[PDB]
């Protein structure tokens, strides 16, 4: 996992 | 020699255009959308960004080393843009039945537009990188 991908998954977690 | 690049197997290009289209969909149907549907159009933009970040991540090791850090920065810029859109979506949800509703939705449209513009900048960056790779080889 790259930093960008992890940062984004943290954002998408706030939606789910 | 100045012709468009062949996009047939170009995953980054596919995902950039899908992201831009998702933003267009949000922009088109935001005015008529009920409050409970705000999360839906934004999550869908976010889903397409997730794939774009993925496709760029896979490509990055094969691009020139001098190209990778700026491309990484643009990825982080897209993440910042999505965070901004999510923030505006939340405000639009909080002010669904207040007089701030129309302004919040206006700011959602602005944030979504910025995301699509920065996606096109990532596409340009990746296209440049691929050209410069072909130079080194």
């Amino acid at each position: 996992k790259t930093s960008a991908a992890a940062q984004l998954d943290e954002l998408m977690a706030h939606l789910t | 020699h100045m012709a468009n690049l062949d996009r047939t197997d170009d995953l980054v290009y596919l995902n950039v255009m899908e992201l831009v289209r998702a933003v267009l969909e949000l922009k088109n149907e935001l005015s008529q959308l009920p409050p409970e549907g705000y999360v839906v159009v934004v999550k869908n933009v976010g889903l397409t960004l997730r794939k774009l970040i993925g496709s760029v991540d896979d490509l990055l090791p094969s691009l020139p080393s001098s190209s990778r850090t700026e491309i990484e920065g643009t990825q982080k810029l897209l993440n910042k843009d999505l965070a901004e859109l999510i923030n505006k979506m939340r405000l639009a949800q909080q002010n669904a039945v207040t007089s701030l509703s129309e302004e919040a939705k206006r700011q959602m449209l602005t944030a979504s537009h910025t995301l699509a513009v920065d996606a096109k900048n990532l596409l340009d960056a990746v296209d440049q990188a691929k050209v410069l790779a072909n130079l080194a080889h």
